[PDB]
């Protein structure tokens, strides 16, 4: 009766256990990365920066070229650091509306692992900028003490909801509620409300 | 009068770098350049500089199995590295290294390491030693 | 054999299952680095730039900037020196220093010389025998009643072997495979393997693979 609940644990365990030597395993190699990458070219822009500062009256055109090749390995190295993974920006503002919400006092609702992996980044992008503004009406109007935000793959589209417990204020061109409607639509999307037991925002774009 | 320098580094960037802001020294000079602890051994065998810097890491030959090689010759070898990796710090002093710094250490710091190390003096940056 | 393309699938089974953690790993290090030093190297290509278009115009402040920028880079370069020894995990040599410190404050002696140290283990496998001898110590000290402890660790053919023995009692049941199983597991996942003696008191020998 319990010993499939025992055993299952002891499964899931043993599985967690091995993922920590996969992740111990990538780490070593990014950290052998990062020592071979990072390190040589912040110990050359320290250099090329010196030599530069040098040369400003001795020979102000070779600075000129130094200083350049250190605004360029900055910007490459900066580049390097973002190119250890290729994306998803919706997970960007998931941590975002967490720290909105509890700036706010709102105790927030959601799940980490449901959110969808594969969207294409233009419907990403609306999905992110559509969670801001129902998260900055609850906060703004709603007068709610819980916020629940649910992310599901629903057959061929992608439906994020965003309810709280607070009451619906409203009874418009330029605002938010029409503004997100518009450019879900022009994705082939769609926007509805309800504002019965508090308000329930659900959104849903084609993936 | 002229401290006579030869610089081994793998990267050519870095080793431009290098050579570009010892030049500005006055009591400085550097006589060859090179890519690999053999560029290092061939050189100082043959032309005798009074100082050898010597990056670890190189292909063929790393700087450390260079200044083994180097060991009896009476040329000063200053270690330059970026990251102390253990054991290196110990190779070093056994085989006799003058000088162990850091490459991002300021080039003011690496001219007074040339001179001290001159003057007979060995020169171990704190970061570097296996004990902070 | 049909073996071969069974096992071509538990590779790629395995690999794929494998890729998604690397994946969960990389978008981890990839925030806190763009985080800790994403700031200072833009900071760096900006005040590099500025320095530049000032050369000629106010060579005063192109210096000022530049002491900046050799400065920003000279402390993201001793902030990287740390992420890098962090993600490197714990050093064989340094866990032989705390279970010294740990079996001495048990009151067990502890009996180790040095022979065959191992010329070069891979980082992963050094970290994992590191965990090993930790718990293998752990154990000795919570269930052993031992008053003596010898660690070998040795480096034979092609592989790194410890060994662990205690001259206390040995406290488990018949299957006492918790530490044995992961230690067990955790081995055998880099190809190596645990065996155990508990007639004159508890001996571990683990191995894993190194050239
Ligand atoms: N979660 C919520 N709880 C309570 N009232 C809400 C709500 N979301 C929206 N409303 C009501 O609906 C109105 C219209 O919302 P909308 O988002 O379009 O405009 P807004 O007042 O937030 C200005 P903008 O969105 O341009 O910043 C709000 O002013 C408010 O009365
Ligand atoms: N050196 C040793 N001397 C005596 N008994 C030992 C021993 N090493 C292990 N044992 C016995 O084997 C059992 C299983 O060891 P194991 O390391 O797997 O679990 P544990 O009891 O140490 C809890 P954990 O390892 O999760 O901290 C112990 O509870 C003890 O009875
Ligand atoms: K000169
Ligand atoms: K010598
Ligand atoms: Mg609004
Ligand atoms: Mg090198
Ligand atoms: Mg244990």
């Amino acid at each position: 009766r319990k010993e499939r609940e025992r055993l299952e644990e002891k499964l899931e365990d043993a599985n967690e256990r091995i993922a920590e030597l996969v992740k111990l395993e990538e780490r070593q190699r990014i950290a052998r990365d990062l020592e071979d990458t990072l390190g040589q070219k912040l110990s050359l822009i320290g250099l090329k920066s010196d030599l530069a500062r040098k040369l400003i009256y001795k020979d102000p055109e070779q600075a000129a070229r130094e200083l350049k090749s250190v605004q360029q390995t900055a910007r490459t190295s900066l580049n390097e650091v973002r190119k250890i993974v290729s994306g998803i920006r919706l997970k960007d503002e998931l941590i975002n509306i967490k720290q909105i919400l509890e700036a706010a006092d709102i105790m927030f609702i959601y799940e980490e692992e449901k959110w969808p992996e594969n969207i294409s980044l233009l419907n990403e992008n609306i999905l992110s900028m559509c969670l801001k503004e129902a998260v900055t009406n609850v906060v703004k109007h709603s007068q709610a003490k819980t916020c629940r935000v649910d992310i599901q793959q629903l057959w061929k589209e992608v439906v994020i909801t965003v309810s709280d417990d607070g009451t619906f204020k409203g009874e418009s061109k330029g605002h938010g509620l029409l503004g997100m409607r518009e450019r879900l639509e022009f994705a082939n999307g769609s926007l509805h409300i309800d504002t019965e037991n508090g308000t329930k925002l659900t959104m849903a774009i084609p993936n | 009068s002229m401290i006579s320098i030869f610089i081994a580094e793998d990267q050519q960037m870095l080793l431009g770098a290098l050579g570009s802001l010892l030049n500005l020294e006055d009591d400085m000079e550097v006589v060859g350049k090179g890519t690999t602890g053999q560029d290092a051994v061939d050189f100082v065998k043959k032309r005798q500089p009074d100082v050898c810097i010597m990056d670890i890491e190189m292909p063929g030959k790393t700087g450390l199995e260079a200044a083994e090689e180097l060991k009896d010759t009476g040329c000063k070898i200053i270690i330059l590295t970026t990251f102390a990796r253990p054991g290196y710090f110990q190779r070093a002093i056994k085989a006799g290294v003058k000088g162990y710094l850091l490459k991002d250490s300021p080039s003011e710091e690496l001219a007074n390491a040339i001179r001290s190390v001159m003057n007979g003096k060995r020169i171990y940056a704190p970061e570097l030693m296996e004990d902070l």
